[PDB]
Parts: C-alpha cells; structure tokens; sequence
C-alpha cells in the first residue's frame, strides 16, 4: 500500500509512527486536524496520574490500553488518533508517545513552509537590524517559505554573526575572520 | 565548572549526563561525595548530552543520580624537581606518606607527539657493562630499547641491573613507571633505591621520580600510569633540557589495559581479543617516548610477551617503536644462560660498522653465525651423534658453546640468586674476549671456564683454579 | 628449521642434549687433568 | 517508595532485571522478598542488574527487593577457625552460628607500596622438592598449575598438615593460619578434604569456604574474595596466614557465566574482559607488612589446572603473569614415578634463597646444582640418588631439620653405594633412626636455623653409623 | 596446538631430511655393514615421511579450527553489541 | 561563503556520527569546527559516519561540521621532489608549502586493458641477487615480503639509491623517480631514513609520504593512495616512477581499525570485507603504458610483514595474490650471514627475464640454474666429502655463487659490475679459490675493473650485453686478475 512519505524524514520509533499517521492523514485530507489533536493528546500525556501510570511497567497492557482508550474517549478525537493512541499501547511504545508527536509536529514544520533559521550574535541585537535580516534573509528562500528566526546572543564570538538557515551556515563572525587571517599570517 | 550525574556504572565503566557544559573528551572528572579521589576520564561522547567515562579508581559504591564535577582540563599532575624522591599514583597523589608534592607547576598526562622538524638523528653507544647488550645489540643514548620476554624469564631482573649500572652512573633524574606490575616489586625497588642512595629522604638531593601504579587498580589506571610517568619525564625533557632516563615495567600492562576496557566501551573486537584501537593507542603513548632537539630521553621498556608467542598483537606491535630491542628467551634460561637474551634475536639500530667500529661489527657478526651453525649443526648431532662430526665441526660446536657460556654473565642485583658477585665488563674487554674465542686462542680451555664470568682474564683464572682443583 | 630438533623437545632434542654434554664433559675433564 | 525498594522486571538465568532501586549502589547487596540476596553489578538508566546468591525458583516478576545500604561483607574473626562456611560466611558444617564481631568488605584494596616490606620469614609446606628447590616465604604467591590429577590438591593439604607442628607451640611469630577456599568442586571431595583434615588434627587452625558446584556462579565467583578478607584480618592483626583457591580456573568459569548473562560482551574464549584483573585485585592482598602494620602476613596459593598441558592458554597465562613463582605438576612425571610430579626446570620461586632457613639454603643449594647437572646428562647415579630422594608419600610432611638431615645425607656421598629400590626404604627407616635417638641434634639444627660445624660432625657420625649399620 | 604441531614437524622434516643424506652417503661407501646402513637409514627416511604426512594433516586441521575459532569469538563479540 | 552543514550526534574513537548533511557524498571530505577534516565513509539514512583526519578531542556533540563539496585529493607535481608531506601533501619537513599546480583525487581507477604495454624494461635495483635472480620491471608490482628486521627497508633503500646514476644521467628514457610511502613508523626512524637519503643525495628524486604511528588512522589508511596519485602523475606524463609502500600490513591495520570502529561487518581476523579491495585498488594502479600513452610507467613494491612467517596469513595471502611476484626474506639466511637474505627458492618474479638485460640474461641464467642444483643437493653437506665428484661440484659452484651474493648496505652496484662478478662466478673462475676469500676477491676485482677497465665496463653498458669481444676482454682480465691474487 504506497505511503505518502513527508518532506522531512524522521528515523527511530518516533519517525516510524509520526510517517505512518502522516500518510495516514494525507489520503483522508486530515493533516491540520490531526496535528491539533496529537498537541492536545501530548499535553494530556504529560499529566502526572496519567504521565505515573503509563510509565509503570509493572500494569498490565491490557488495563493500560484500555485506560488510554476512554480517556481518549472522553476527548472525542478523530478515528486516526484514537487509532493512534491505540496501536501505541497495543505495541508497548507510549513512552515514546511525546517524541512521535513532536516529530509528527516537526514534520508539519515543514509543511507549512516553515524554515528554521538561528542567528547567532554577540550583544543582544535590537528590532530594526532584526526585520532587515528578516527581510534581505527571505530573499534565501525558495516558493513559499517562511522564517523562524531564534536570535541567540553568545559575546564568544565578540562581533558578527553566525547564521544558520536551515542546513546552510555562514560564519559573519569575527573569530573566524581574525583566525583565518592569522592562519593565513603562519601559513 | 560543568555538574553532571552517574546515570549509569558498568564494571569500570560510568556514564554521566551534562545538562550544561558537556566535557571535552579526555577530561578528568571528579565524583562527588566520595571518602577518596575518585576521577574519571571521558572517552566517548554518547550523544544525548550523556559522556561515557573510565574509572580510575574502583567503582563500588557509586550511585545512579551522584554528582560529578567537570575540572575543564585532563588528568593534570604536579611535574618539577620536587618530584623527585616521590612516588605519584596515575593522577598524581603522593602515595609515599610523605606529604604532598610543593611543585609550582602542573602538566596534563595527554599531550601531543613531538613533530618531525623536532626529531634528532645523533646515535651514541650507551655502554652498559653486560656482554651480550653491548655486543649484539648495543643501546644508544636518547633511544627506545624494549626488553621482550615471557613470564618468569628475567625482565625485572635486567631492567633493575640496568638501573642499577646507567642510572647510578647517570647525572640526569630518572624515572621509573610501574604499570600493572607487582605492588612487592615496587617496595622492593623503592628501597633498593633508598639504601642506594638514588632517593634521598633527607636533604633533598634525589634523582629518580616514581610512578606506580599496580596489578590490583582498575583497568583506567592501569592504562594511565604510563602517561602519568611519560609526563614527568617529559617535563625533565623540555622544560629542563635534561636528559632523562625512563624505565617502564611493564608497558604491555597499558595495552592489556585497553582490552580490559574496550568491549564495555562498545567496540568490536579485532584479533586475539584486542582493541580495534591497539595500534594508534601505542603509536600516541610511544611517539611521545622520544629524544627531540629540546633535550634526551634514553628509555627501557619491559615488554611481557605473552605465551612467549612475539607474535601476539601486543609485542609485534611493540617491535616497531623501538631502536633496540633485547629479546629473552626461555630456551636460553633453562639452559642456565643469564641474562636470558637471545642472541640471534635481539637487535639494535647502531649494529652498524659505521657506527660501532669494524671490529666491533665484525666480531658481533662472527658470533651469531657462528650460534646459527651450532644450530643447523645440532640435528646432525641428534641423528649421527657427536663422534661422526668433521672436526671443522667439533671445532665449531666447542668454540660454540664457549660463546654461549660467555655471553653470560653474573649480575650485580642477582647476587642472591647466584651467590656470585656482580661484574661490570667494559666494552672493549668484551669485543677483545669475544674475537679471541673465535680465534681459537681458548680452545685448550674448558667450557665451564666461561660460564658466569666477566672478563676473559677471569675466564684464565677460572680455568686455572678448576684445574687446580682437579 | 636449523635447531628444530632441540627446540620441539621430545626423544631425539633430549638425547642431542646428553650426547653434547657426554661428549664435553668428557673432553672437560680432558683438558682440565692437562693444565 | 522506588528509592530503597525496587521491583523485579524479569529474572532468569539467575539475573534480575529490577525497576527502580534508584539510590542502591554499585556492588551493593541487594535482598528479595523470598529470603534471598543478591549484588548490584549493572546500574543501569532503566533498570539494575542483580546476581542472585541463590536459586532464582524463588525470585518471580513483580517480586519487591529492598536494598541492604552495605557493600557485600563477610564476618570474619578467630571464630571462624574450625567453621566450614560458605561464600557468604555463613556456616554449613552443621554446628551453629560463627560468633563474629566484625565485618569486611569482600572488594577491599590490596595494600600500597609503603605498608609492605620484604618477603624474609619461610613458609614450610613440608615438601623435600618444594621446602628444598621452590622455596614459599610468607607474603608470596606462588602458583600450582598442572593438568587434572596431577597432585595440586595434595601440595595444598600436606601444607596445611605441616602448620601444626608450629600451631602446637609457643612462639606466635611462627603460627600460620591456613584457609582453604573450595570453588566449583564437588561436595563429597570438600567432606572427603575436611576428613583429611580433621584426622591429621588440622582443622583447628583452618577455615574452609566451600562454594561447591551445585552453588550459584555469584557464590563461586564471590568465595575467593572472602576467603582472602577471612585472611586479611589475620594479616593486619600481626598474624600469619596461608590462603588456597582451589582453583581459580573454576572462578574465572563462574565469572564467565555470571558476565555473559549481564550481558557483557565475550572477549577470548568467551571470558569477560577484565578477568585479568578478576585474579589480580585477588592475589594482590597477599602482602607482607611491615612493623608499623604489626608484621603480620598473607601467602596465596591459587590453584590452576590446564588442559593437556597448556599453560599457554589464557587463564593460567594471566595466573602466571601475577604470581611470584609456579610449582609446575606434570603427568608425564608422575607416571614415572616422580610424587609430588614437581618439574623442576618449570618450577619457579621469584623470591629465592630469601625465603629459605640457612641451614636449608646450604644443602638445598648443594642439592639444587646438583640436580641440574644430573637433568643435563640424562653424575648419573647421585643424580638418581637425589631425585629418589625428592620423592615423597602423601600426608606424610616432614619437619625442615628432617629434610635438612635426608638432604644431607643424599647429598654428602652418603647414599652413593646404596641401591636406588632401597633408597626411599633407607630413607624412612634412617628418619626413625633419628626421630628416636637424636632429638638433641634435631632441636639444636631447628632452633639454630643453620648447622654449625659441631651439628656437621655430629650428624657426619650419625649416618655414618646408620649407614654400616643399614 | 599449532605451535607444538609446527615444532614437531619442523623437527621430524629435518630428521627426514638427515637420513635421506645418510642413506645415500651409505649407497655410495656400498660400492655388509654398508648395506645395512643404507636400508636403515632408507627405512628411517620412509617412516619419517609417513610421520610427516600424518602431520601436515593434523597441522592443516589444527590450523583451520584456530582460524574459525577466532571468527567465532569476533562474532560472537559483535553479536552482543 | 554560504555552506551546507550537519552537527555531530556523537563522537567517540576517531568516528563522528553527524546529523543532516542531506548531500554529503560517499568517500567526500567535510571539515570540522575545530578545522579538523573528516572523511564521509558511512552514508547511512539518520547519520553520516565520518572518520576525522586528527585528534578527536577537539570534536564535540553538537559541533558544526561543514562540506567541501570534494573528495580527497593531493598535489602532484615535480615541486614534490625533496620533500617529506603527510598523507595530505601537507609539507612536514619545514622547508615551505608546496609550490605546485595540480592537484589529482587519491581514488582514481587504474589503467585497462589497453592502455597498457608488456612490462619489458629493468628496474634496476643494484642489489645482485634481485637483479640476477628476481628481476624487477618498469611496470611491476613485486612484494617484499619478510619477517621483522630482516633488511626490507633496506632492500626498498638500495633501490631508491641506486637510481642516482640514471638521474644525474642525461638519458630521460632510464630516470626513476622515487616514491617511499611511511606508514605507521616512528618519525625517528622516518627521520633516520631522510637523513640517509640525503647524505645519498637520493631526496632530489624522492618523494617521502609519512603518515607515522601517532597519526589517525585515517592518514595511515590514505598515505598510500596520496603516494600513488603521486606516482601516478610522472607515470602518465611519459616519466617512470617506484613508489615503495612500507608498510601495507600497517595500512590494512589501520583501515580495519577504522571499519571496526564504524560497525561494518567483520571477518577473518577482524578485517572487513573489503580489505582484499583495499590492497587491490592500490596495487593494480603501477602500471607500464604503451606508447599511445606516453609510455611511462609506475613499479610498485609495496612491504609486507609476516609473522614467524606466515604467509597463509590474511593480509600476506592477500598481497601475494595481487602481486607480480616476491622477494622473501629469512632471518635463518640474515644470521647465516647471507644479506641481503634473499630466499632465492622461495623468491619470484613473474615478468622474470623480460626485465632483465642481455648481459644479466647470459650470466643470470647460468647461475639459476646453478644455484637450483645446488638447493636440491644442499642437505648433502656436512657429508659431500663422501659423495660424487659432480656432487661436490655441484656444493662447489654453489657456495660460490651464495658468497657472489652477498652485498653491503647501502651500497648499490651498477649492472655492469654485477654482469662481471657473475662473469666470473658462473664461468669457473673461482672454483680454485676457497670460500672465505670470495667476497674479498669480490671487491679487490671490482676496484680493479672499475679502474683500469672503464672501456669494458662502459661497453657493456652501452650495448646491453657481453659480445665475443666484450667475452673474451672479460675472460682476459678475470684470469690476469685471479693469477695475480694474494
Ligand atoms: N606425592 C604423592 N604420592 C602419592 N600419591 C599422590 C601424591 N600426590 C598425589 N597423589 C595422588 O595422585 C592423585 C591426584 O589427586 P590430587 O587431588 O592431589 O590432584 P589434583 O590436581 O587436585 O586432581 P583434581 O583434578 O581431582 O583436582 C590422588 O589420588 C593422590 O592420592
Ligand atoms: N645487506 C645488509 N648487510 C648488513 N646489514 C644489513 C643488510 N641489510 C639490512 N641490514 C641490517 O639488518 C637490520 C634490519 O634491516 P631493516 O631495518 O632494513 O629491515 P626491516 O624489515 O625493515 O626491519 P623493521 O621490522 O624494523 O621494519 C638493519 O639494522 C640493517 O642495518
Ligand atoms: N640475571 C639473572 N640471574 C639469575 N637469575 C635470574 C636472572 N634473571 C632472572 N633470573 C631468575 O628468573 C626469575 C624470574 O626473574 P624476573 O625478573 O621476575 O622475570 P620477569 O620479570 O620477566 O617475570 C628470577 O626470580 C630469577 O630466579
Ligand atoms: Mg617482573
Ligand atoms: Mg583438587
Ligand atoms: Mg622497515
């Protein structure tokens, strides 16, 4: 049965069950629904009765898939996610339930055209730089893509900045301008 | 500087997760709440902010959740003139009661090799005062000899004669590393070297610094101790201009160390059960074993070889880094021969005509084929007997067993296990003795006349009284 | 293989030995009563 | 609670997998809600590896283990003198609780450079090959290796026979201790051992562990190391002590087993890595203390059978790597006669003449070029003389003036005429002669060490007279 | 094991090797006693070949057990991780 | 400067499992924070293992690790000559960067089929007993095989010096270029060696590629394709090269080490699969092409260290499988006194006489076949005073012809003089004169010819061979010398 494969790929348990309800929710047209619904069942997993006894290796797999399965009915979450949380418990992986829904976030990440983006600098840099970088860096982009920018402030590098767009990296810093001019000196 | 906790502890093995700060690999690391110092060194990054570290002391009573302390640095060690006369374990400590070691600066045990613009190709004869070294194999100073040997055929023997004669002829600071060795040895050589006078305990004149550390520490330790001593030498070496002499024993211990360590690590096996890592781990320990332009390092390593097999990892490993090597045999000690060297095995970089002398490399080359024949003779000797032998032959095998029988020679440190006293033969007697046995002028002589003597005047005069006697 | 006989031990290395030694102590003896 | 209690995840094989015990320590011991115990050896992030000292029938999942807070400890004390124990210490001889005051950690270090001092005092195993050519001093190791049925066992309990001549007397600087640690043997020989023992009356001054091979693996594993704290009390106490592992080859086998259900990687022949250091941690705390640590002694005798005589291979080439010397017992030997099957070109004792009586040291020395040279011809007859001489009967060890007298009297010409068939039967009825009639003579020689010229004459007429006489 | 199997071949190869010369140096003197020597040191030469034949076999088996021995131990080290 | 990067998930033992670097090519060089260099030998669907070019101390969980876009090359090129590199072409002897101008991938495919020529020119290595009886051709590949410390670095040395008479030469045709590839040794003893080929003044034609023992892995792994790229550039530009690799058991170590420590799968004695490809892919490199190509070409003599020896050994297995053929060295022969101690029974050369000249084919074939009577009558001494007179003979000529082969370290001979000593070995002219005086006669005789006797000697080197001219003079003189001996 050919799978619609998402544009990131994840690998593990995690990247496993976050590709199989991924295309599981593009045949139906599902995706947004689905990704609400796993951000809710991930909060509600994180309850600490609840976080307590789905962690315990000691109940059984029977009472505990049942207990997953009305208090996923007492949400009344799509078939797809119940489906989910179902194959979850029956396989023994909800301790891996977060990292599966994170993943499953992260892949619609992308979906959404959502490009991270971290610009590394010395001294907290102010607003006005910020939306000419946001403006000059959108220009990298392809069809449609957004930025997320996280603007990190490390003095180590003493001037530039460091800016990764997604898996591209320029080093803008001064540490490395003065090193290579030094290597450049004794070499 | 970075806190972690244990989240795991197999055998001498630990795993520490960082929240903040993850280390560097081959940093020190320090346990807290503990009764001693207990220090481990990263050697993996596990990723998910999680180190895999090694023990370098015992393990028992540590606890998942104890926190660990990162020191932002490696193993560092107090080096200086004041450690000499001490004895440090693997990460420093005096472990002599004598008080800490003052010294006003520190060294990290992991260092870098010296590099090739830095390497010196001076090669000198070190003359040692035994026979058979200085006549077949001849040490060189600021060279890497290595004795090979199996269990129980004299390496601690040879190696403390040598200390005894080069060390208390020498004029500059020792160093001794035990590494995985018997903890009654290192007693015994501390005080056969306070009763020598080498360590002084008052009025502080000492000229040999000790490393120990023994069978019973844990494989880190063990695998350590040989930096711990390298650096100390190494600190007399560069920062001193000194030249140094380092005694290692024994240095197959470091390796067995490893072993000890690298499954628990996660690492394939390779051959006869050893690190996938063998080679390089020797090659970064010993390319910092070396003579520079900046000062002399003259050092002995005895070698275990296991089984006596010389084709084990360990040793044909070893062979390579090493510009003389002494290799003992058992064959030879059972036949009472001591030391135990095997002529026709050992070698050296300075066996050279051009370096040694034409005599000296003529007489040395005259004896081993002259033991290679006696061998190829022997077989006839077992099939046709002795008496249906040429007497070019009988001729060969008497002159023969002569050079075996003075090859040997009564050491100074084994006055117990002989009774006889020790003899220091100087190089010139021994070449002059040597060419006069393959000339034929001691035929008339017996071959009991040169068994465990020093020079041939003592081999006359042993002949002399043992005819005088009957 | 040159001393391959009396390196494998067994009958025919330890009977080389005897013989090497008989024959020595005897020319020992020999050459010392001749000094 | 899950900090002080945990629950069992699975168990098998006589491993425990528990969850939770989040503040239980490495090698802590742990105990089940059956009565059961066990030891903490892998800490891991989601679950602790137990051995279980027993028979996991009893252990199921889900079952609530509770920690102890105490690393494994062992009682020890005089009260257990006389006691058969088990690994854990507690008595199966069948005649109540052992009445301990104190407790010792099993995993203790052995003792550093400075508490040690060197090996000086003989240990007397009462064996004319051993006492005369493979000399023990109290604080050595020395190895007994050899292939099955070849009398290591018998080595063992003919020395701890001979300790009752001294136990009996006065002079506490001469009382050795002795403990004999069964590992993996079968349960009728140890009843069979300790009637041996118990007829000769040397289970007063004895202590037997038994870990017999029906016990757990952690418990054979575990029983050398409680017999060497049993020990070690004796020796920080200014007492001597004499300890056996019989044998260290079934140690490392349980080791194996233990290890390989951890699931800890296979190294050579399946062994874990660190078995090396399994039997040198071990035998490193047999020691000699110095007089700051009341003098007192530990002397380990391991125990190590090889298959079809290959000491080559791995575990007896570890063994013989840590000890000071080996007794190599050989079938071919004791076929032909030779009992005890010592192999003399094998057998050596890197402590020598220093661990030897002066008197002893003169004869043996005799005794000991001698036997060489007749190994080398093979004059003829006194070797033969010598080596029948040697030879000795089961349970039957004979005092140090005894051989010094046999010795002497083989080793002198006094035995040159007589028939080697009748060599052994002079030599019991010579013995008698002695042991009748000159008592004076023994004393002197015993009390002496050495033999002056007046003892020389003296005993020169004695078996002068015998010999006409005989 | 393959080291005392070496050995011993080493040993008997050169045995073999002796009283093949000695038999014909004792075929060239033949030209009683002499021809006595030759057929005893013809017949040593032929059984020191049988023993040597034997040999090379238990050599060759013995060598290819250690060589799948140490396979199993590297195989079963990886196994286990 | 907008680059493609990944992070390091985990580091340990020299591999860096990185995260990301979608585009990463197999065998492709990155570069670390730290500006360590890496190589991307695992491309795996999570991670990308690459093994770093140093120490992995200085490489972190999270560090950033950027691709170069490039798999790894070195230079080459003629400023190489004199110098000591690292297996990157890093200059390691302080005398300046290397000026050159190309640069070549270490992974290149060898030559085909058709490309290639017969090998059919000598490699003359000056030492008579390869030279004689184990001939080496331009194009060859022949193994020097040996157990520890029995002269193979001195067999690969000798020939290294010997190729200063062809390259103060004015003929372009005989120059050999050298290559000595150090891998796994001390950099004393690297340092050693350069002294002697200096004082030789063999380094102006000698590149040396030393990856020594304190070196990662990864360059001792690579220190042999970097020499041979190197090689490879004189052998495709119509010049000839040698490139001896001391050693490849070393390499085969350190590649296992690297495989190991990646997981791949391993297999007699711990090597990986692909091991045998390892070697093979190097060695099919060395090469004669024909002259559609230049007509240059690359000889091989890699290094291979038995133990006890063992040549059914993996790796030696291996090698002997790839090779031209082997000079096997004893060290029974090295204490016998026979050095070089070439094991002539044992040694090959599969190109054999097609490498040789004329005049050493006349003289060399005499003494094979003289030498291998000798062998099979060899056990007979010790009795050969009781034997035939052809037997005796036989021992006679033979141990003639053992002293004629012994030689001096360090000390090449021209072919010339090694036609005249086997000249007058072969031909009888010293059965009167007893063994230990040989190899003395042997040099009195040489200085002779080479004094008073230029015009033999440089008539024999020029055309090849012994005439019946250059015969007879040659008879002539080897009988007035001889007459005329002490
Ligand atoms: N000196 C001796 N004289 C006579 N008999 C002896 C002597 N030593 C041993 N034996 C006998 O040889 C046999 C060997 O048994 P022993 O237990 O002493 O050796 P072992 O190596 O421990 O064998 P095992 O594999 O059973 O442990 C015993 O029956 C013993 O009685
Ligand atoms: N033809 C020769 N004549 C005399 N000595 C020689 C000769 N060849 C080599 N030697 C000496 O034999 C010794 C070993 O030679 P060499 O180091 O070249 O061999 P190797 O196999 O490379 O040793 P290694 O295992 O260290 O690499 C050297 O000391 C060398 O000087
Ligand atoms: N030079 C020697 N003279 C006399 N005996 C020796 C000599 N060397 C070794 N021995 C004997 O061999 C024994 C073992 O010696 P040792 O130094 O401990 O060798 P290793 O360190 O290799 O185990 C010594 O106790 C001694 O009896
Ligand atoms: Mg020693
Ligand atoms: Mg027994
Ligand atoms: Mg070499």
């Amino acid at each position: 049965a050919k799978l619609v494969r998402p544009p990131v790929q994840v690998y593990g348990i995690e990247g496993r069950y976050a590709t199989a309800l991924y295309s599981a929710a593009s045949k139906q047209n599902k995706l947004e629904q689905v990704e609400k619904e796993l951000l809710r069942v991930a909060q509600i997993l994180k309850e600490p009765k609840v976080a307590a006894s789905v962690l315990n290796p000691y109940v059984k797999r029977s009472i505990k898939v049942k207990s997953l399965n009305d208090i996923t009915a007492k949400e009344r979450f799509s078939p797809l996610t119940t489906n989910l949380i179902n194959l979850l418990a029956e396989n023994g992986r909800l301790s891996n339930t977060q990292g599966v829904v994170s993943a499953f976030s992260t892949m619609m990440s992308v979906h959404r055209g959502e490009v991270p983006c971290t610009v590394t600098s010395a001294s907290p840099l102010e607003e006005a730089t910020l939306s000419e970088l946001k403006t000059v860096l959108k220009s990298f982009l392809s069809q449609g893509q957004v930025l997320k920018l996280e603007a990190k402030t490390d003095p180590s590098i003493l001037g530039g900045m460091i800016v990764r767009i997604g898996e591209k990296y320029v080093d803008m810093s001064v540490k490395t301008k003065i090193q290579k001019l030094g290597r450049a000196m004794r070499e | 500087a970075a806190t972690g906790r244990i989240v795991a502890v197999i055998g001498a093995v630990v795993d520490v997760q960082f929240d903040e700060g993850l280390p560097p690999i081959l940093n020190a690391l320090e346990v807290q709440g503990r009764e001693t110092r207990l220090v481990l060194e990263v050697a993996q990054h596990l990723g998910e902010s999680t180190v895999r570290t090694i023990a370098m002391d015992g393990t028992e009573g540590l606890v998942r959740g104890q926190k660990v302390l990162d020191s932002g640095a490696p193993i560092k060690i107090p080096v200086g003139p004041e450690t000499l006369g001490r004895i440090m374990n693997v990460i420093g400590e005096p472990i002599d009661e004598r008080g800490p070691i003052k010294t006003k600066q520190f060294a990290p045990i992991h260092a870098e090799a010296p590099e090739f613009m830095e390497m010196s190709v001076e090669q000198e004869i070190l003359v040692t005062g035994i026979k058979v070294v200085d006549l077949l194999a001849p040490y060189a100073k600021g060279g890497k000899i290595g004795l090979f040997g199996g269990a129980g055929v004299g390496k601690t023997v040879l190696i403390m004669e040598l200390i005894n004669n080069v060390a208390k002829a020498h004029g500059g600071y020792s160093v001794f590393a035990g590494v995985g060795e018997r903890t009654r040895e290192g007693n015994d050589l501390y005080h056969e070297m306070i009763e020598s006078g080498v360590i002084n305990l008052k009025d502080a004149t000492s000229k040999v610094a000790l490393v120990y550390g023994q069978m019973n520490e844990p494989p880190g330790a063990r695998a350590r101790v040989a930096l711990t001593g390298l650096t100390v030498a190494e600190y007399f070496r560069d920062q001193e201009g000194q030249d140094v002499l380092l005694f290692i024993d024994n240095i197959f211990r470091f390796t067995q160390a490893g072993s000890e360590v690298s499954a628990l690590l996660g690492r394939i096996p390779s051959a006869v059960g050893y690190q996938p890592t063998l080679a390089t781990d020797m090659g970064t320990m010993q390319e910092r074993i070396t003579t520079t332009k900046k000062g002399s390092i003259t050092s002995v390593q005895a070698i275990y070889v296991p089984a006596d097999d010389l084709t084990d990892p360990a040793p044909a490993t070893t062979f390579a880094h090493l510009d003389a090597t002494t290799v003992l045999s058992r064959a030879i000690a059972e036949l009472g021969i001591y030391p135990a060297v095997d002529p026709l095995d050992s070698t050296s970089r300075i066996m050279d005509p051009n370096i040694v002398g034409s005599e000296h490399y003529d007489v040395a080359r005259g004896v081993q084929k002259i033991l290679q024949d006696y061998k190829s003779l022997q077989d006839i000797i077992a099939i046709l007997g002795m008496d249906e032998l040429s007497e070019e032959d009988k001729l060969t095998v008497s002159r023969a067993r002569k050079i075996q029988r003075f090859l040997s020679q009564p050491f100074q440190v084994a006055e117990v296990f002989t009774g006889h006293m020790g003899k220091l033969v100087p190089l010139k007697e021994t070449i002059k003795g040597f060419q006069q046995i393959l000339a034929g002028e001691y035929d008339h002589l017996p071959e009991q006349a040169f068994y465990m003597v020093g020079p041939i005047e003592e081999a006359v005069a042993k002949a002399d009284k043992l005819a005088e006697e009957h | 293989g040159a001393g391959s006989i009396r390196e494998a031990g067994g009958a025919f290395g330890k009977r080389e030995q005897a013989e090497e030694e008989r024959y020595f102590r005897a020319q020992s003896r020999e050459q010392l009563a001749a000094l | 609670d899950l900090e002080e209690t945990g629950r069992v995840l699975s168990i098998g094989d006589g491993i425990a997998r528990v969850h939770g015990l989040r503040n239980v320590q490495a090698e802590e011991m742990v105990e089940f809600s059956s009565g059961l115990k066990g030891m903490s050896l892998n800490l891991e992030p989601d679950n602790v590896g137990v051995v279980v000292f027993g028979n996991d029938k009893l252990i199921k999942e889900g079952d609530i283990v509770k920690r102890t807070g105490a690393i494994v400890d062992v009682p020890v004390g005089e009260e257990l003198l006389g006691r058969v124990v088990d690994a854990l210490g507690n008595a199966i001889d069948g005649k109540g609780p052992i009445g301990s005051k104190t407790r010792r950690r099993v995993g203790l270090k052995a003792p550093g450079i400075i508490p040690r001092i060197s090996v000086r005092e003989p240990m007397q195993t009462g064996i004319k090959a051993v006492d005369s050519l493979v000399p023990i001093g109290r604080g050595q190791r020395e190895l007994i290796i050899g292939d099955r049925q070849t009398g290591k066992t018998s080595i063992a309990i003919d020395t701890i026979i001979n300790q009752k001549r001294f136990n009996d007397g006065s002079d506490e600087k001469k009382k050795l201790y002795c403990i004999y640690v069964a590992i993996g043997q079968k349960r009728s020989t140890v009843a069979q051992l300790v009637k041996r023992l118990t007829d000769a009356d040397a289970m007063k001054y004895t202590i037997v562990v038994s870990a017999t091979a029906s016990d757990a693996a952690p418990l054979q594993y575990l029983a050398p190391y409680s017999g060497c704290s049993m020990g070690e009390y004796f020796r920080d106490n200014g007492k001597h002590a004499l300890i056996i592992y019989d044998d260290l080859s079934k140690q490392a086998v349980a080791y194996r087993q233990m290890s390989l259900l951890l699931r800890r990687p296979p190294g050579r022949e399946a062994y874990p890595g660190d078995v090396f250091y399994l039997h040198s941690r071990l035998l490193e705390r047999a020691a000699k203390m110095n007089d700051a640590f009341g003098g007192g002694s530990l002397t380990a005798l391991p125990v190590i059978e090889t298959q079809a005589g290959d000491v080559s291979a791995y575990i007896p080439t570890n063994v013989i790597s840590i000890t000071d010397g080996q007794i190599f017992l050989e079938t071919e030997l004791f076929y032909k006669g030779i009992r005890p099957a010592i192999n003399v070109g094998l057998s050596v004792s890197r402590v020598g003449s220093a661990a030897q009586t002066r008197a002893m040291k003169q004869v043996a020395g005799t005794m000991k070029l001698e036997l060489a040279q007749y190994r080398e011809v093979a004059l003829l007859s006194r070797g033969v003389r010598l080596t029948e001489l040697l030879k000795q009967g089961q349970y039957s060890p004979m005092a140090i003036e005894e051989q010094v007298a046999v010795i002497y009297a083989g080793v002198r010409g006094y035995l040159d005429k007589l028939e080697p068939s009748k060599i052994t039967k002079f030599e019991n009825a010579f013995l008698s002669h002695v042991v009748s009639q000159h008592q004076a003579l023994l004393g002197t020689i015993r009390a002496d060490g050495k033999i002056s010229e007046q003892s020389d004459a003296k005993l020169k007429e004695i078996v002068t007279n015998f010999l006409a006489g005989f | 094991t393959l080291k005392d199997i070496t050995r011993r071949l080493k040993s008997i190869k050169n045995i073999q090797k002796i009283t093949k010369s000695m038999k014909m140096v004792a075929a060239a003197k033949y030209a009683s006693e002499q021809s006595a020597r030759m057929t005893a040191m013809d017949n040593a030469s032929k059984n020191a070949s049988e023993m040597i034949d034997k040999l090379t076999l238990t050599f060759n088996r013995t060598r290819q057990a250690v060589i799948t021995k140490e396979l199993i131990e590297i195989i079963s080290g990886a196994a286990a991780l």
